């Protein structure tokens, strides 16, 4: 997968060690189809391709936190469309995780506060602000 | 999908 040195992993995911957690991973669930997509994708991933997730990824943080800040809604026009930034951005960035799939992690996200923990390193409640931004922009697309 | 610990998956 990412295949990089504590020294890349530190200059990419930042005090972030995955691969640690990499068998660990699917000893939570370890029974998805999208993660077998995603495998042949990430097959050869580079710290480049996954810095240029970070770099994307911290970006998604000042928005969305800032929505907050403001006070605004999560389904709100700025927030839905937020998460539907995140979608294209996770699905394109492994193999297309849909938006009933988007959903998936939206909340199995909020079960293991590790990754809470790790993802609100940010902010608090950033999990729950998102889930419902994607939850709600998966709603206006779904038929 | 996809990693353990902040953003990918499969549920």
């Amino acid at each position: 997968g990412i295949n990089l040195t504590p020294e890349e992993k530190f200059e990419v995911f930042g005090d972030f060690d995955p691969d640690q957690y990499e068998e660990e991973v699917r000893e939570r669930w370890g029974n998805t189809d999208a993660y077998r997509q995603s495998k042949e994708k990430t097959a050869s991933y580079t710290k480049e391709d996954w810095q240029r997730i970070q770099d994307e990824a911290d970006e998604l943080t000042r928005r969305f936190v800032a929505l907050m800040d403001a006070g605004e809604p999560a389904d709100s026009e700025g927030a839905m469309d937020a998460a539907e930034d995140h979608r294209q951005g996770i699905a394109r960035n492994h193999y297309d995780c849909g938006y009933e799939m988007h959903t998936c992690l939206g909340e199995m996200y909020v079960s293991d506060e590790r990754f809470t923990r790790n993802i609100d390193a940010a902010k608090p409640g950033l999990a729950a602000y998102m889930r419902d931004a994607i939850l709600a922009n998966a709603v206006r697309h779904t038929p | 999908s996809c990693v353990g610990x902040a953003c990918a998956x499969x549920a």
